RNA sequence: CGAGAAUAGAAACUCUUGAAGAAGUAAAUUAUCUACCCGUCUUGAAACACGGACCAAGGAGUCUAACAUGGAUGCGAAUGA
RNA sequence: AUAAACAUACUUUGAAUCGGCCAAGUCUGGUAAGCAGGACUGGCGAUGCGGGAUGAACCGAACGUCGAGAUAAAGUGCCAAA
RNA sequence: AAAAUGAAGACAUUUUAACGAGUAAGGAAACGAAAUGGCGUAAGGACAACAAAAGUAGUAAAGAUUUAAAGUAAUUUAGAU
């Protein structure tokens, strides 16, 4: 999952060649980003690739991929019944990192595959605007929990024997 | 004992094996059933040019 | 006797300098133009690609009669076969029709060089002979002003005036096998599949295939 | 000097169903049946003679000793391979008597020609001799 | 299952154009056809006499003979696995001047104009003009600069789903 | 596999003298060597015609040689076939190289003052072909060509193989 | 630093096994993988469709007459007799 | 624009065959049918190989005898290679 | 398929390149660069020790049973009884 900045213009009778269409598209690569970008133009402004020129398709990186932020993804997906608008909150350090979480959450809770979800916008909310019941318990400064029933950690697959000698124990960790 | 009446299945594939034989150029140059006066003009001139050419060959 | 071998060798050296000068000067001009647009706050639209490399992905069984003819006109008659295709409004539509059976994109100069040097061949007297000498290239393409392999590469990459005659001489490269897709080759590359337009990502697939 | 004689299949191509029925001999016959298991090349039974099994042309029809075979019926037959003693080998015919076999054998040693039946139709010099 | 009538399945093929009934044009009978021209067979149902077969409707043919009231037309017909030459005699009420070579004919005029100048320049010493460039498919567009003084930006994002009820 | 238009089958061109004629096999060898080395279209043409079948090597009469060389007096007609004699018209003086001369044809050419050369003589005198006129006989004058087709045809009917009660 | 070019530069070796049986090949057995009854009509048979208990010998596009095409042959306005 | 010289155009003689069946981002009769009949294409028939446990048609891919390598559909707890 | 060579080598010549699934069906003989290549049964006409005693055979024929070798195969070859 990567984020791209794509611009283009339409040069034909219908559209003046002075209107630039910008976008911020989350795509696995840059070929998919243009594919998403063109369909947005075709379904909204009747602009087709045969009558348009791309200008700049540059990757966008996180300025501070070390600061924890609370996100708020506004999205619309298609179900068996109809189309719905949903808002989901996520905690991550990168914009692209949170989007992959949204895709994995949507595909599990709602069983909605990737070719039904359209991301309208993604912003950053404060520490009190989180409304997810599970995620609201981890925004405070005084949060602590004893991680228990830990499986003992193996340093690497090198020491992973199939049969072990002696009893096996879990960890208060 | 009913049978299947007709099918075009595998008929375009059969037709394109030895493909559409185009007519030769000699087919487009036929002049049967043309204008009677136009035909008379052509025959009259072709007899005039032929006689003149054959006379010169005869002299030498 | 063979004093012309040194003379022929020098002409290859002189022409190679001219070829590299043309490619580097054109590449430099793009970089300078891009900077001035950034300085002036303008917008720069990169020129559309001219050369397309296409690879046959699917087999030969179960192809529509119209799709079967296009793959013959592009000389993609075998699975794992690569050809170079001129990009225009004619061949772009032709490739879209045969999309499920091909993957294509825009190759880099390094990709073009390695394809010709390692897998290149020519059709001489109806024989698919691999490239082994510049005399074999001078004989085949003498009248087209192509005497060295680096002249063969330069014409292909820049799409010169004699591209069609030069490109037709080259036999379609027979590539190896490589991981075609992430999901499978039954969907478009946009969906994670194998076929379709890969744009500049065809070089990664070609690297594992050459 | 002798090259490596390489055979692509050292077994025998046995007729189909020859093992089950005795009226069916082991000499190969291509199955023409419309439902034959072998001729449709089923897994397990797809062993048929093909031109691809042919051995190398350089080392074809060559005996393990490194030479070809040239049958002889008399001493004068040996005179046709005296120039090629390094390429051919004499093979006395199966009907040549014991008296004539010695004359061929003696002359072959004189002409330096190998004989593949050098110990054939010999007398009783194995017991009491 | 259809019948083998001559004019079967002509409820829509042989119908006149909407508000196109009555008499035809006058230029239809005044157009001068010459041998070698390209014509289009268009069966006019308003004239039942000499109506061509319904299979040749819309076919483009070449004039091969001119007769006092009929114009000879020669079109190609497709048979089992071959192609045959069909020769017809059609009144002008059923044919039409084809425009297939309209683009080709103007290119000949453009070349003939340039060539006529090249005979006015070579003898007089001036450099001779070249022939017009050949047609090519839409080529890849070249690089160009876009000014940032008269430009404007409009953002594009997926639209929030709005119900139509 | 590979998707081809067709598979390679033997090309339908003969490259040797058909039959076991020891002399026609020698002419093919003689002109196969001439065409390969001299690389002249004439020797290639003669080599190609020497390998045609008998039905494709039609005869040329002395009447046709006379008319073809009327404006070519210092020439040598070359026809790869039997040369027959037309008993209705005179034979002028001319040198003819041919595979075979009919007894009445050779006498007519010799008596008129001409020369009857074989093909090994021509290769000795004009190998590449210098004073030669290439001549071949008519192929469509065969009686078999009349019956080829369907006689019911409206344009070019066949000629109706005769048989029981043919009226 | 140095491409072209001119002058000088160079590779002939070890150890093990074998007429006390080497390398390869064959037969028998064992082990892993693999293998439905042949012929036939049929869209489709391993078929709950038919013939087949086993073996030997016999066993089925031949001859005469007319026509045509085609490949080799002789002669040629003649050819055959 | 692209492809095409073992290209292209054929000529003559003639074999077998016209019981077909299947799939479907197709249709008509029928409640429906592994039912009956059609338009376009691809297949089985005539076809083995790898996968779906087993399967005429599905997926990959069509076959001279082999050695080595990346691969396809698809799989990676054991049967079962991962 | 194309180039090279070619009175006789030999393996049905040398080199290069592409190709090689298959029911019904077709590819008669001959054709030096050969217009598919061959195995087997019987009978007829010739050839088979070139110095005037000229293929094998009571110093063991044909047949039969097996052991091995050559050929992709049809089959051939030799040993022992």
């Amino acid at each position: 999952m990567k984020e791209y900045y794509i611009t283009a213009r339409c040069t034909d009778k219908a559209h003046n060649p002075n209107e630039i269409f910008r976008s911020r598209v989350f795509a696995p690569n840059y070929v998919v980003a243009k594919s998403k970008f063109w369909m947005m133009l075709k379904k909204q402004h009747k602009v087709k690739k045969i009558n348009a020129e791309l200008l700049q398709c540059q990757p966008i990186f996180e300025k501070n991929p070390t600061v924890v932020k609370n996100y708020q993804i506004f999205l619309r997906y298609v179900s068996a019944g109809g189309i719905h608008n949903i808002t989901k909150q996520y905690r991550d350090v990168t914009r692209v990192g949170a989007v992959r979480q949204m895709y994995n959450d949507l595909a599990s809770q709602y069983r909605t595959r990737q070719d039904k979800i359209q991301l309208i916008s993604i912003t950053t909310v404060g520490d009190k605007a989180v409304k997810n019941p599970v995620l609201h318990q981890f925004v405070g400064h005084h949060v602590k929990f004893p991680m228990v029933h830990c499986k003992p950690v193996i340093a690497s697959k090198r020491f992973n024997l199939p049969i072990k000698a002696g009893k096996l124990t879990t960890k208060l960790c | 004992s009913k049978d299947k009446n007709r099918s075009s299945h595998n008929q375009s594939h059969k037709a394109h094996r030895n493909g559409f034989y185009k007519p030769k150029k000699s087919a487009y140059m036929s002049t049967k059933g043309m204008n009677v006066q136009v035909l008379k003009n052509t025959k009259a001139q072709r007899k005039f040019a032929l006689a003149k050419k054959l006379e010169a060959k005869k002299a030498a | 006797c063979k004093a012309r071998c040194q003379a022929f060798r020098k002409e290859v050296i002189l022409r190679t300098i001219k070829n590299h000068k043309d490619i580097e000067a054109a590449k430099k001009a793009v970089y300078t133009a891009k900077k001035n647009a950034e300085i002036n706050g303008d917008l720069y639209a990169e020129a559309d690609p001219k050369l397309i490399v296409a690879i046959r992905i699917r087999g030969i069984n179960g192809v529509s009669p119209k799709i079967k003819k296009i793959l013959k006109l592009l000389r993609l008659r075998q699975i794992n076969n690569a050809v170079f295709i001129k990009a225009n409004a004619s061949t772009i539509k032709m490739l879209r029709l045969v999309d499920p059976y091909v993957t294509y994109g825009y190759p880099t100069l390094e990709t073009v060089q390695k394809l010709i040097y390692k897998r290149g061949a020519l059709k001489i007297n109806g024989n698919r002979m691999p490239i082994t000498s510049n005399c074999m290239i001078k004989k085949a393409l003498g009248d087209k002003d192509v005497v060295c392999v680096d002249d063969l590469v330069h014409e292909i990459y820049t799409v010169g005036k004699h591209f069609k005659e030069v490109n037709n001489k080259l036999a379609p490269f027979k590539l190896n096998g490589a991981k075609i897709a992430e999901k499978n080759k039954k969907i478009h590359f946009i969906l994670g599949g194998g076929f379709g337009n890969r744009e500049l990502l065809i070089n990664k697939l070609l690297a594992n295939m050459i | 000097i002798k090259p490596k004689i390489v055979k692509k299949y050292t077994g025998h191509f046995k007729r189909f169903d020859s093992n089950r029925f005795l009226r069916v001999k082991a000499s190969w016959r291509v199955p023409r049946g419309i439902d034959n298991r072998l001729r449709r090349k089923f897994k397990g039974t797809n062993l048929l003679p093909k031109i691809g099994y042919g051995s190398a042309k350089a080392t074809r029809n060559m005996l393990p000793c490194g030479l070809y075979k040239f049958p002889v019926r008399n001493t004068t037959d040996l005179e046709m391979i005296m120039m090629q003693n390094r390429k051919y080998a004499a093979e006395i015919s199966h009907a040549v008597s014991a008296k004539k076999r010695q004359e061929i054998i003696q002359r072959a040693k004189i002409l330096n020609i190998r004989v593949l039946n050098a110990d054939a139709r010999i007398k009783k010099q194995e017991v009491a001799q | 299952p259809l019948s083998n009538g001559r004019n079967r399945r002509t409820r829509k093929l042989f119908k006149r154009p909407f508000r196109g009934h009555g008499l035809s044009n006058t230029s239809t009978i005044l157009h001068t056809y010459k041998v070698g021209d390209y014509v289009t067979i268009l069966c006019n149902s308003s004239i039942q006499h000499g109506l061509p077969y319904k299979a040749f409707h819309g076919k483009t043919g070449r004039v091969w003979n001119v007769n006092p009231h009929a114009i000879g037309v020669m079109v190609n017909k497709k048979v089992n696995n071959r192609i045959v030459v069909k020769r017809l005699h059609i009144s002008p009420e059923h044919i039409k001047p084809s425009g297939c070579q309209k683009d080709f004919l103007e290119r000949k005029a453009a070349v003939a104009a340039i060539r006529k100048q090249n005979i006015q320049l070579k003898k007089e010493g001036k450099p001779l003009l070249p022939l017009p460039a050949k047609r090519l498919p839409k080529q890849p567009r070249p690089a160009e600069l876009i000014k940032g003084a008269d430009i404007k930006f409009t953002t594009v994002a997926p639209l929030k789903f709005e119900e139509l009820y | 596999a590979i998707d081809l238009d067709r598979h390679h089958v033997r090309k339908h061109v003969s490259k040797t003298a058909r039959g076991n004629n020891a002399y026609m096999k020698l002419l093919v060898r003689l002109y196969g060597f001439l065409a390969r080395r001299t690389q002249s279209k004439f020797a290639k043409t003669i080599l190609h015609r020497l390998c045609l079948s008998r039905v494709n090597r039609p005869i040329v009469s002395t009447s046709k040689l006379a008319c073809l060389m009327k404006k070519h007096p210092e020439e040598t007609a070359v026809c790869v076939n039997t040369v027959t004699y037309d008993s209705r018209y005179p034979v002028p003086k001319m040198n003819v190289c041919a595979l075979k001369f009919t007894k009445t044809a050779e006498a007519a050419i010799t008596k008129a003052g001409g020369k009857c050369l074989r093909f090994d003589e021509l290769a000795l005198k004009a190998p590449t072909g210098r004073k030669t006129v290439l001549i071949r006989g008519k192929r469509n004058v065969r009686e078999a060509l009349k019956h080829f087709g369907k006689v019911c045809a409206k344009k070019n009917p066949a000629k109706q193989y005769k048989g029981k009660q043919t009226k």
